[PDB]
């Protein structure tokens, strides 16, 4: 399918001293009638000279991939993409968490199969547990294993922080728990990492303060209340 | 009626055990032998299991176990079935073989697994 | 049986035919009875560059494969041979896989992310519009006529005109009122197209633009605990989404009841919240508002959270922003009765007015938005209009030619 309306522009790093015009030079004689198959967002390098100029396929038609005919009508569509796109380089993937071969395994059969294959739980009849409780010495790469294992799977993310919570004046943790909860629930399937719950539900005896104390209790009613069975 | 609930009865109000307010206090205690295998009876009663199945010997083998572990251990059994069954399920294929998701069953070595876990 | 792969425009497909023996006819009959494509579409041949054309002229232009009659056996045809075959219109060709889109990794959100995505509710302290300046002569006619031909009970509504400063102070210079019906509790405004291009094109002509709309509570609206009813903040809310001016006031003529049990009518001007306008604007609130609805709280079709409690329904004051009034005596008189009321203006009143200031120069007689708007009903919107409302602006001498019309059709011919 043969793109109509599609967008090619290049990147920052490659046009730092560029040898002029990129239209006549570098994308039409290299792209007209070659028939190179072309996907949105490739970083591909051409060169019309000793300059090699890589581009990022901003917008194609259709969205997905197509092939750079002669219909396409695209020129250098001035804007160079800067590196700052690189800089969110796909976050963290599996390979970024490395050394814990048997933990990353249980999380994977906690998290992952129930959310890609409920098939094989309504078969045996097992009610799958949804809280996991992470825990090992600070800066041992428990929020990356979390990251890796939540943004592998491609399902929905909400990254509540402990701090951040209990930063915001009484009587708003409450209400942001509650619509952090219901956001999350209504995008199955879902994961909520609460990171550093530690400081959101310290041991009461060590406390005793009345904000604490009801900032715990909407946090365990919330949690009872994820019997919804909505892949939360 | 009132019907309270809690874990040590000498933690509560001291002034609420008078009479006319809560003057009935019943011991919820550790199930014994049968307990636990009734409450196992209960449990597995949805799961497909296969025959070989010694309920018997599982509630033996269990001591100091509640109703609430008994259910953990049961869903711990239905995991290890399925993660013994994952060597021959593939996970990028959504589409799992039909006979293969009818063909998978608990058994005691399973259960006996679990109980080690 | 042989495979033969089918490139087409939309891409790539195979079928798979008896052999090669068979001539481009069988082929072509093939084509329709397995890829449903019709015979009268269908064009085969081995250039590539027979999808580049654009007419089924072109197509059978490639006379290769054309002609059904050629046997496909003397074109070495084999086990995954191409060929191009080109139809009239775009199809999808079936067996896609699921492709995701470019970016989507990584969709970490968060209460912040939450925070600033989701719509909230507050009452904004400052607004843009520091203080808003009415002009005394219209003031004083709208106010008796709401409270002689009304008695506040039927509501009454008009846009505000006038110039805006550079800190945002706005002082008005008339009002207008488009062709409405109006009731106890609700003011449906049918506009016209034609009168609000010449309101428009007296503006310009006048140096200014809308800087406002005002209406008056009946005294029922006025007993119950609300500012404005949800009917009143979605009419200001839509013509502020409509006006391009930040400096947008809402203002709401009251009979407010003294201690003494007087009765003084008051102009309460607000600036509405950006809130509202970014409410409107995404089409959250719902503009089907029934009988049953509380006019206390706004009607809006997602929950929103107001301030810290978390309701759908929104009261009317947490879009309100306090501005201070100030009166003021600008270069237009409003002694001439205000269009599409009730008291609809005709020849008569128009010489009615101009007698009554007959002594006032010619440039002040005129120096009316309601004169100026029913001389426009007769004049070009486009020419004469703005440049009469220059001359009232300036207090320039009125060219001849404007005064003579004006007197020959305010005189009955
Ligand atoms: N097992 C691991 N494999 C790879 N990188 C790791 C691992 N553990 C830690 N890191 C690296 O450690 C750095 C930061 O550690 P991080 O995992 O963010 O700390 P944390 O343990 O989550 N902190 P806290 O939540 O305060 O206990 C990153 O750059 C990770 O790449
Ligand atoms: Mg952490």
């Amino acid at each position: 399918k043969y793109g109509k309306r599609v967008h090619i522009l290049p990147v920052d790093d490659t046009v730092e001293g560029v040898t002029g015009n990129l239209f006549d030079a570098y994308l039409k004689p290299y792209f007209l009638e070659a028939y190179r198959p072309v996907r949105k967002g490739d970083l591909f390098l051409v060169r019309g000279g000793m300059r090699s100029v890589e581009f990022k396929v901003i917008e194609t038609d259709p969205a997905e991939y197509c092939v750079v005919a002669p219909d396409t009508e695209i020129f250098c569509e001035g804007e160079p993409v800067k590196r700052e796109d690189e800089e969110r380089l796909d976050d963290v993937g599996y390979d970024d968490v490395g050394g814990v071969r048997k933990q990353m395994a249980q999380i994977r059969e906690l998290v992952e199969l129930p959310l890609r294959h409920p098939q094989l739980f309504k078969s045996i009849g097992v009610k799958p547990p949804k809280g996991i409780l992470l825990y090992g010495p600070p800066g041992s790469g428990k929020t990356l294993i979390a990251r890796a294992v939540a943004n592998e799977t491609g399902a929905f993310f909400f990254c509540i922080n402990g701090p951040e919570i209990m930063s915001k004046l009484a009587g708003e943790s409450e209400s942001n728990l509650r619509k952090a909860f219901e956001e999350a629930e209504k995008n199955a399937p879902s994961i909520i990492f609460i990171d550093e719950i530690d400081s959101i539900a310290p041991k009461r005896e060590k406390t005793n303060g009345e904000v604490e104390r009801r900032i715990v209790s909407q946090l365990l009613t919330l949690m009872d209340g994820l019997k919804s069975r909505a892949h939360v | 009626i009132v019907m309270g609930a809690t874990n040590r009865p000498n933690s509560i109000d001291p002034a609420l055990r008078r009479f006319g307010r809560f003057d009935r206090e019943i011991d919820i205690g550790v199930p014994d032998e049968i307990g636990r295998l009734e409450v196992l009876r209960i449990h597995t009663k949805n799961m497909k299991l296969a025959e070989d199945v010694d309920l018997e010997r599982i509630s033996k083998d269990t001591h100091g176990y509640v109703g609430a572990d008994l259910a953990a251990l049961c869903t711990e059994a239905a995991l290890q079935c399925i993660r013994e069954k994952m060597d021959v399920i593939d996970l990028e294929d959504d589409s799992i073989d039909a006979e293969i998701l009818n063909s998978m069953a608990v058994t005691n070595e399973h259960f006996h697994t679990a109980l080690g876990n | 049986m042989m495979m033969l792969r089918i490139r087409s425009r939309d891409g790539l497909e195979r079928v798979t035919a008896e052999g090669a023996h068979i001539t481009v006819s069988q082929l072509k009959t093939l084509i329709a009875d397995q890829l449903q494509i019709p015979l009268h579409k269908q064009t085969l041949s081995t250039n590539r560059d027979l999808l580049l054309a654009k007419t089924p002229a072109d197509l059978l232009a490639f006379t290769d494969l054309t002609d059904p009659n050629l046997p496909l056996s003397s074109l070495n045809l084999g086990h995954g041979s191409m060929l191009y075959l080109a139809y009239d219109g775009e199809r999808s060709i079936p067996g896609a896989p699921p492709v995701t889109p470019a970016g989507s990794f990584g969709r970490k959100m968060t209460v912040d992310d939450l925070i600033a995505r989701q719509m909230r509710v507050t009452r904004q302290e400052t607004s843009h519009c520091d203080s808003v300046s009415f002009d005394r002569d219209a003031a004083n006619a709208f106010q008796h006529y709401v409270n002689e031909s009304l008695a506040f009970a039927v509501k009454r509504g008009g846009f505000m005109y006038g110039t805006v400063t550079e800190e945002g102070q706005v002082e008005v210079d008339f009002i207008y009122e488009p062709p409405q019906q109006g009731t106890e509790a609700n003011l449906i405004l049918m506009r016209d197209a034609d009168e609000e291009k010449r309101v428009d094109a007296i503006a310009m002509g006048l140096g200014m633009r809308r800087v406002g709309f005002i209406f008056n509570q009946t005294v029922v609206q006025d007993k119950t605990e609300y500012t404005l009813s949800n009917a009143e903040v979605l009419q200001a809310a839509e013509l502020h989404a409509e006006s391009e001016l930040k400096e947008w006031v809402t203002a709401v003529v009251k009979l407010e009841v003294n201690e003494d049990g007087g009765a003084d009518v008051h102009f309460e001007a607000f600036q509405m919240s950006d809130m509202c306008i970014r409410l409107f604007k995404e089409e959250w609130f719902e503009t089907e508002i029934m009988p049953d609805d509380d006019p206390k709280l706004s009607k809006m079709k997602k929950e929103v959270v107001v301030g810290v409690k978390d309701l759908k329904e929104v009261d009317n004051d947490f879009f309100l922003v306090l501005v201070r009034i100030l009166d003021h005596q600008g270069p237009l008189s409003s002694t001439f009765p205000i269009e599409n009321r009730s008291s609809r203006a005709t020849m008569r009143a128009l010489k009615t007015h101009l007698d009554r200031a007959k002594s006032l120069p010619l440039v002040k007689k005129m120096s009316d938005f309601h004169l100026l708007l029913f001389v426009a009903q007769f004049l070009d919107v486009s020419s004469d209009v703005p440049a009469l409302a220059e001359c009232v602006r300036l207090q320039s001498p009125v060219p001849e030619g404007y005064a003579l019309l004006i007197e020959s059709m305010a005189n009955t011919c």
